[PDB]
DNA sequence: CCACCACGCGGGCGGTAGCGTGCTTTTTTCGATCTTCC
DNA sequence: GGAAGATCGAAAAAAGCACGCTACCGCCCGCGTGGTGG
RNA sequence: UGGCGGUAGCGUGC
């Protein structure tokens, strides 16, 4: 449901660490079991993550934020359940 | 050796004349008391030793069981030089 | 996993300890049972099981005995793939020298040891003695003695002398040798001895001694005593039908080395006498060699069907070694082929793909969602539903493939754009749909044309290909930013039918409220398409803020354009289709929507006009008729004209008024003259010379003829070929080149003769070999190129440099090739630019020049524009963004990381096949243009008459408007006479200054007498007697003719006052003798009162295409090159020997170290009493590049080079940007010499990288050291690219043999840090999507 | 013609050539400086190691995609492989140096 | 006593010698002058 | 006034000759030497 | 179903 990614890659600014930061995304989602921040209408891992990209949802520093925040939830959970 | 053909000294002919005195060594030894190679059968990889020249087309070999060795005649290919 | 490469040659140790076994016989397989033999070339002892988790003998044939060694046979119990990486060992009974570094020019051991080459090879091959130690006899170290005079030496002094005979000897010579104190030797007689050449020898050991020693190898590992053994694997024994095994040459040249070795062996056993032995050692070395490089000496080891055998050097190097056929490229899997179809109802993003090709490729991913729905529990299951094709595959396989990319790529990959990614479409068939628009970009047509298809399988991949490689995204050409999405044969025709207006149309004078009533009314059959009516239409203009303003309007216009104007978007104006039409229309008007709207309107925008022009065409129905090509009815009387002037001329020719060249010469320009006019009667009778009944009385219109409505609107054809069709075919030529008499005076609708098809074949077939012999030469250069600039990245965003290139528009002859503005655009300014007379700025330092700027550039009137350049940069291992400029394929600047290199060599070699590479067949400058004249580099006088001649013989004149832009150049010839002054206003057409181009004039500055002096009839003139007027005219003799007493005399006129002395030169000293050159011709006698700028004396007096692209890729020197004056300073002549002449330049201020030889039969431009200064033109001829460097700089050569070639491809009307020029001479100039060696450890005569000697001194200048000064060299691209510091590339590119022994011999270490070396190793590219990935791993370096 | 996955050589361990064979497409030099150009970094690295050369990275892609996860290990190609060991058997000692 | 089948070990081929023969560019070496001096 | 550096042209040797694809043919040592059978 | 050599052909400014 994407025919050009224009808007995609002035968004980013880079058209290089924007395929980056999709693919990380797009990973998250099919290994990671994540769930899509936009509605699909049966739309490829890919083409969700750039829509995402898109409407500045996803971006490489929001990306390693809510990383870093789910890690921290994650090993502080596990610490809190080990003690 | 180079363009034109090597010229041997006459020294090196006179020597050859009368320089052959037989040799022993051989690339082959049928001769008893060598160790030779079986590559057939539950022989293969062990070595054997040489009781003696019987025969012109084939010669007999010592097998070695653990027991004892015993001398049984085999075919001259059947065996491998070791 | 690993940082570096390191090569070295390996030690017998090392060897040894690599190799698990010794290989003792040359038995490879068993033909009764399939079982190698002990210590055989494919044993399994020493290499290992033949099995997977099998013994050999059978014991043990279970996982559970992994790593355990067998008793019964020894063979270890493991996978089959260790027998790919386990080597053997041969232990050779004798020593034997190492090919490569024996053959290889320059010879390794003959530089080693300073001795010949044939000497060695006499040595080595068993043909005469060498010394080894001298002792305290008359016998030298390295002696050579032959058998004669060996028994000599063993008879006199046979007592302690040291001979030996092969390669024994050689290795006894190199172990007995001190590297540190030969160093030191060589050393200090570089420093004591003065020859260039013996400087340049001693250098050149001294690196390599140099070389050597810091490295750990040393130089009897040069002479090979153990020889490595492949593993079996990499030499497989292919298994045949009816028992037989297929054997390579590996096999047979290890066999043959085996069983050379044991004869030899068995031979030194068996006590054999010298003669043999050495005959059988040779043999060996023989065999040896044959092995390591067959065909390298002597006979080459023929096959058995009379080829030479594949050595193992022989199986590395070429196009196909393992680097070009392996590592460069390889077969991938989910590829396919087929051929390509078009289909209209396709989008720009959009291919047709066959379900049979869908469901083969995808089939992993098929197999992995009927897993995943349950369907298949097994993948034996899934497979046997893909095979047997039931509805929910083909559901599964629409599924997948719903957004997947697929990479369509044509063989022919020219440049980028011959593989981009498309969307897939399931079709039935067996052939690829593609997209016509696309079809320019891939250069392909519907006849035949095959294209393979890639499926990328992982999530990079495909966001790669979705958002780089997809065809929207690809609308820009890189080459030079043209577009690349243009309708080419039926859009165009289509949309110039539809925009077409008639005169008395079906419904004109109509008037419509909006184009859906102009719709409505041609669908209804009530109004023709090319009606002229009046339309009331709404256009919506962008306002400044970014909105949009709709302005409504009663237009007069066709049907055909209300109709197609709401298929344009919004903003665009309604000005753009209110016209024809054409081809160069559309393209404007494409251009125009990506310029103000974007890029996602014009995507939709082109789809919509690809969809309207086929639609209209097909509605239109044109056909070609033999109607259609109508002949003049003035033909035959233009032609019977043409024939009696011929017949005249021949006539007059035949009475002997005229020659045989006049007369050809004549008729030439007579049949020239009447087929221009034939087709200018047949354009004037097809274009409009149509008429129509309008309402009311005729008049004339534009044709509506289908032959000229596809050649007037672009879609097909051009004006020879319509000329071909309906005129005359016009003059022929021969394959020799020159022209035939008789022309071709038939046309294509009517019949030729036989002769008139006979004579034209000869173009066809010329035509058709230059393009056969032209595609190969095209891709070689393109591969050099691309080579020569694979590892330049972009790296960097700034470097500050206050350096770049005066660009200004360029101007030949009396027209302007390329204005300022296409060649600035899209680059950045190197400094600020003011604005003429009034000292402001007008553009900032560093800000890029888009077209804004370069409009107010142009309406400032600015020619001279400084722009940062890439042979400017200063960023090292790589450009930086600024000093690159515009990307040139989007419209933002340049990004960081991507490949700059690749993309400029295949810009530059895609229009190789337009070139050719066949070759076949003034005294008054003329102004066309009004304004002022200019005079540069001008010291002029006054002549008699008033009027100026130039003493200067670099003098420009320039045509500048009245706007102050310089309009036209010429390079007038010295001492022409000029008909006005400078500074004042000339008229078109008008001559400014004339010259003898026959002879050159002697011209005096000053005003008196001439005398005969210094000169004598007979020894150093000749007063010849002229042939027509008889007077005594003196002619100097020339040296080779004058008599020796007269030799010291050189001849030479000065010009004396009433007193009778020679008169001084207005402010000089040195009194006016003008100095007679060879072959001077003078008329005036003695003591003939002349003027300043009378004439004294007389004087009597090319490749393009593929190759001359090359020689200036190549820095080919001309074959007549050109002299220049190095050294500013007076000219003289010291002395002459036979055939040379000793020409010697002295500064005024600066000392006389230089003293040229310039050949007796080159013409000298210069005198003997001028001056010169600094790279000036000394003799005629082309200049070789080097000199250009060398003096006039990098900045001079640069502008040649790129100047050249801009020249060449313009000639072929093909147009390229000078940025992919500027990158390839950057990529030349890479390596400088050093002059003064400084605190810098750099040699005097080193030559050394630019980057590495710039960072020492910059290192130097910090540490407050003193730097080391250097002069740049220009190389060829293939001589740049083997000079490398990555040994891997000049490897993979050719001379793999030369290369290799360089890396092994130096010890080189090789990173990396490039493209070529990454894809060899296979590894991210640190270009593009990988670049920041090897950033992270630089910085993790860092700690 | 197509294919997904078949037969390899024995020496290079790469895909086989011609329909006949039911063999892959080459991607050629010309090709693989059309990818470099356009910079698409991963796709030249999964089209040169995991689909052609690299054995363990072959089956490790196979196994991801038929259990639906797209990613790639890029391994160690066998072609440079079989060119260090045949420069080896030249004499001539190179080896990767790990620092 | 002669003819067909298997097995191992060298190597230009065949002959009482000679076989070749329609490219261009770059690099290296060598005889021959030369030339320049100490 | 002979020896060493210059050079100079002429000759000899090495390396290269676009990219994909299709089909067919031929070949994948071989020859002496021993074994054995008719 | 493995490769070399030879031959011919296909797509490559219309
Ligand atoms: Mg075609
Ligand atoms: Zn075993
Ligand atoms: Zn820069």
């Amino acid at each position: 449901a994407r025919v050009t990614v224009q808007d995609a890659v002035e968004k980013i600014g880079n058209r290089f660490d924007l395929v980056l930061v999709a693919a990380r995304r797009a990973r998250q989602m099919q290994v990671g079991g994540k769930d899509p921040l936009v509605p699909e209408e049966n739309d490829k891992t890919t083409v969700i993550a750039l829509r995402e990209i898109e409407e500045g949802l996803i971006n490489n520093q929001i990306l390693d934020v809510r990383e870093r925040q789910e890690q921290q939830e994650q090993e502080a959970a596990e610490l809190q359940a080990v003690t | 050796f180079g363009a034109s053909p090597a010229i041997v000294p006459s020294a090196v002919i006179h020597q050859l004349s009368v320089y052959k005195p037989k040799d022993i060594v051989d690339p082959a030894t049928p001769y008893p008391g060598d160790k030779v190679i079986i590559t057939e059968g539950a022989f293969e990889g062990f070595q054997a030793i040489f009781t003696e020249p019987d025969g012109e087309a084939r010669s007999m070999l010592l097998l070695n069981l653990i027991n004892k060795e015993i001398k049984h005649s085999v075919k001259n290919t059947e065996f491998r030089k070791l | 996993e690993f940082d570096a490469i390191k090569i070295a040659l390996a030690s017998p140790d090392m060897i040894r300890s690599w190799s698990f076994g010794e290989v003792k016989k040359p038995e490879t397989i068993n033909y009764r049972t399939f079982k190698p033999e002990r210590d055989g070339l494919f044993c399994a002892r020493i290499f290992g099981p033949v099995k997977d988790y099998e013994c050999l003998c059978g014991k043990y044939k279970r996982l559970k005995h992994r790593g355990v060694i067998c008793e019964k046979c020894g063979v270890e119990v493991t996978q089959t793939k260790v027998r790919r990486e386990r080597m053997g060992h041969i232990e050779l009974a004798s020593p034997t020298a190492h090919i490569w570094f024996l053959k290889s020019l320059p010879s390794r051991i003959g530089l080693l040891l300073d001795m010949p080459l044939r000497d060695i090879e006499r040595v080595l091959y068993f043909e005469s003695y060498v010394v080894i130690e001298g002792g305290m006899t008359n016998l030298e170290r390295q002696q050579i003695l032959t058998e004669e005079q060996y028994l000599d030496a063993l008879e006199e002094f046979g007592d302690e002398f040291d001979a030996k005979m092969g390669a024994e000897a050689i290795q006894a010579l190199l172990k007995s040798m001190d590297l540190e104190q030969e160093c030191e030797q060589l050393r200090e007689e570089l420093n004591e001895t003065n020859s260039e050449t013996k400087r340049k020898k001693l250098t050149k050991r001294i690196k390599l001694l140099e070389a050597f020693v810091q490295s750990g190898n040393k130089p009897e590992w040069m002479i090979l005593t153990v020889l490595p053994v492949l593993p079996p694997d990499l030499r497989p024994l292919v298994p045949l039908d009816g028992g037989r095994f297929a054997t390579s040459d590996l096999n047979d040249l290890y066999r043959r080395v085996i069983n050379r070795n044991n004869r030899l062996k068995r031979l030194l056993d068996l006590a054999a006498p010298d003669i043999i032995v050495r005959n059988e050692k040779r043999m060996l070395q023989e065999a040896v060699d044959a092995l390591l490089d067959n065909g390298r000496r002597g006979r080459a080891i023929t096959g058995s069907n009379k080829r030479p055998l594949k050595s193992l050097a022989d199986m590395i190097k070429g196009k196909q070694g393992r680097f070009r056929q392996n590592l460069l490229g390889k077969r991938v899997d989910y590829s396919g082929r087929s051929v390509i179809t078009v289909g209209p109802y396709l989008r720009l993003h959009q291919c047709g793909l066959p379900k049979k090709m869908a469901l083969e490729l995808f089939k992993p991913f098929i197999y992995g969602k009927l897993e995943l729905r349950g369907l298949a529990t097994t993948i034996k299951a899934a497979k046997k539903m893909v095979e047997r094709e039931e509805a929910v595959v083909w559901d599964i396989l629409d599924e997948v493939i719903r957004e997947h990319p697929v990479l369509l790529n044509r063989a022919p990959t020219l440049h980028r754009l011959g593989i981009q990614a498309f969307e897939p479409v399931l079709i039935e068939g067996k052939a690829i749909q593609l997209h016509p628009l696309v079809c320019a970009a891939y250069n392909a047509d519907f006849d035949g044309d095959q294209m393979a298809v890639h499926v990328p399988l992982t999530l990079e991949a495909q966001l790669e290909a979705r958002a780089l490689m997809m065809s929207t995204n690809n609308i820009l050409s890189p080459a030079n930013g043209e577009p690349i999405i243009v309708p080419s044969q039926d859009v165009v025709l289509g949309l110039y039918y539809m925009t077409r207006d008639c005169v008395n149309a079906k419904g004109e004078g109509m008037v419509l409220t909006g184009p859906k009533e102009a719709e409505r009314l041609y669908r209804s059959g009530l109004a023709s398409l090319h009606a002229r009516v009046k339309v009331r239409i709404t256009e919506y203009e962008k306002d400044a803020n970014g909105e949009l303003v709709a302005k409504t309007s009663l237009k007069d216009t066709t049907v055909g354009r209300a109709i197609l104007w709401m298929i344009v978007p919004k903003g665009l104006p309604y000005s753009i289709v209110n016209q024809a039409l054409g081809k160069k229309a559309i393209s404007k008007m494409l251009n125009t929507c990506y310029r103000i709207l974007g890029l996602k309107p014009t995507v939709i925008f082109a789809d919509q006009i690809m969809y309207t022009g086929f639609a209209y065409a097909a509605r239109s129905g044109a056909s070609v008729g033999i109607d259609d090509m109508v002949i003049p009815e003035k033909k035959h009387e233009i032609i019977s004209e043409a024939e009696a002037e011929v017949a005249e001329i021949q006539e007059q020719f035949q009475s002997g008024l005229v020659t045989a060249g006049e007369r050809y010469n004549k008729v030439i320009d007579i049949w020239a003259a009447a087929n221009d006019r034939v087709s200018k009667a047949m354009m004037d009778n097809l274009q409009t010379e149509t008429v129509i009944n309008r309402d009311g009385q005729e008049e004339k219109q534009v044709s509506f003829n289908s032959i000229y409505m596809m050649a007037d609107s672009g879609a097909r054809g051009s004006a020879a070929q319509i000329r071909q069709l309906a005129g005359m075919r016009g003059l022929m030529a021969k394959p020799d080149g020159s022209i035939i008499e008789t022309p071709i005076t038939a046309n294509f609708r009517e019949g030729l003769n036989v002769l008139q098809y006979f004579i034209s074949t000869h173009g066809a077939r010329k035509g058709l070999a230059d393009t056969a012999l032209k595609t190969a030469n095209s891709g070689y250069l393109t591969r050099r190129l691309v080579d020569v600039a694979q590892d330049l990245v972009v790296t960097e965003d700034d470097c500050g440099t206050h350096e770049g290139i005066m660009m200004t528009p360029v101007i030949e002859g009396g027209d302007v090739k390329e204005p300022l503005r296409d060649r600035v655009l899209g680059r950045v300014t190197a400094e600020d630019v003011l604005k003429p007379g009034t000292a402001d700025i007008l553009v900032p330092r560093n800000t890029l020049l888009h077209e804004q700027w370069c409009d107010l550039l142009e309406e400032n009137s600015v020619d001279a524009v400084k722009v940062r350049s890439v042979v400017s940069c200063d960023t090292d291992f790589g450009v930086c963004a600024h000093c690159y400029g515009r990307d040139l394929a989007r419209g933002h600047i340049i990004n960081k990381g991507e490949a700059i290199g690749v993309i400029a060599a295949q810009s530059i070699g895609e229009p190789g096949t337009q070139l050719t590479m066949r070759t076949f067949h003034e005294s008054s400058i003329q102004v066309k243009n009004k304004g002022s004249i200019k005079l540069s580099n001008v010291k002029s006088v006054v002549n008699s008459s008033g009027k100026l001649v130039i003493t200067s013989r670099n003098t420009e004149l320039k045509l500048i408007d009245e706007f102050g832009r310089t309009k036209e150049s010429y390079k007038v010839p010295y001492g022409a006479v000029l008909a006005k002054g400078d500074g004042e206003q000339v008229a078109g057409g008008e001559t400014v200054a004339n010259w003898d181009p026959h002879t050159m004039p002697v011209i005096t500055e000053v005003s008196g007498f001439v005398r005969f002096t210094d000169m004598i009839d007979g020894q150093t003139i000749t007063r010849q007697t002229d042939e027509l007027t008889g007077l005594s005219s003196l002619v100097v003799l020339d040296s080779a003719e004058r008599t020796a007493g007269g030799k010291d005399l050189r001849p030479a006129l000065k010009i004396v006052d009433a007193q009778g002395n020679d008169v001084l030169i207005p402010g000089t000293d040195m009194p006016a003798q003008y100095f007679l050159p060879g072959k001077a011709i003078v008329q005036l006698e003695d003591g003939v009162q002349i003027s300043s700028g009378d004439t004294l004396a007389r004087i009597p007096q090319i490749t393009g295409g593929l190759p001359r692209v090359a020689d200036l890729f190549e820095a080919r020197r001309p074959k007549e090159p050109a002299i220049l004056a190095e050294i500013s300073g007076i000219v003289s002549f010291g002395k002459e020997t036979k055939g040379k002449r000793r020409l010697v330049i002295t500064p005024v201020d600066g000392s006389d170290p230089y003293e040229e030889m310039i050949p007796k039969w080159r013409q000298l431009n210069v005198f003997e009493g001028e001056r010169v200064e600094r790279g000036d033109v000394i003799s005629d001829g082309p200049e070789a590049p080097h000199d250009i460097l060398r003096l006039r700089g990098v900045h001079a050569v640069t502008r040649y080079i790129v100047n050249e070639v801009q020249d060449v491809y313009r000639l072929q009307g093909v147009k390229i940007n000078d940025k992919h020029i500027e990158v390839i001479v950057r990529q030349m100039l890479r390596k400088a010499t050093i002059v003064n060696a400084g605190s810098s450890d750099f040699l005097e005569g080193e030559q050394v990288e630019y980057s590495r000697v710039k960072i020492a001194n910059r290192e130097l200048e910090a540490n407050g050291k003193v730097g080391a000064t250097y002069s740049r060299d220009l190389l060829g691209i293939t001589k740049a690219s083997l000079a490398t510091e990555s040994f891997i590339s000049a490897a993979s590119f050719q001379e793999t043999t030369r290369v290799l022994t360089e890396a092994a011999v130096a010890g080189k270490r090789d990173e990396l840090r490039g493209l070529k070396e990454n894809v060899i190793v296979g590894r991210l590219i640190p270009a593009g999507t990988g670049y920041a990935y090897h950033q992270d791993r630089m910085r993790r370096r860092a700690a | 013609h197509a294919r997904s996955t078949g037969s390899y050589s024995l020496v290079t361990q790469q895909p086989l050539g011609g329909k006949a064979q039911f063999g892959g497409q080459r991607f050629g030099e010309m090709e693989v400086w059309a990818l470099e150009a356009y910079g698409a970094a991963y796709t030249l690295q999964e089209m040169l190691t995991v689909k052609s050369d690299d054995v363990n990275g072959r089956t490790k892609m196979y196994k991801n995609i038929v259990d639906g996860n797209h990613q790639m290990e890029p391994g160690m190609p066998e072609s440079f492989n079989v060119l260090l060991k045949e420069i080896r058997s030249l004499g001539i000692n190179i080896e990767l140096e790990d620092e």
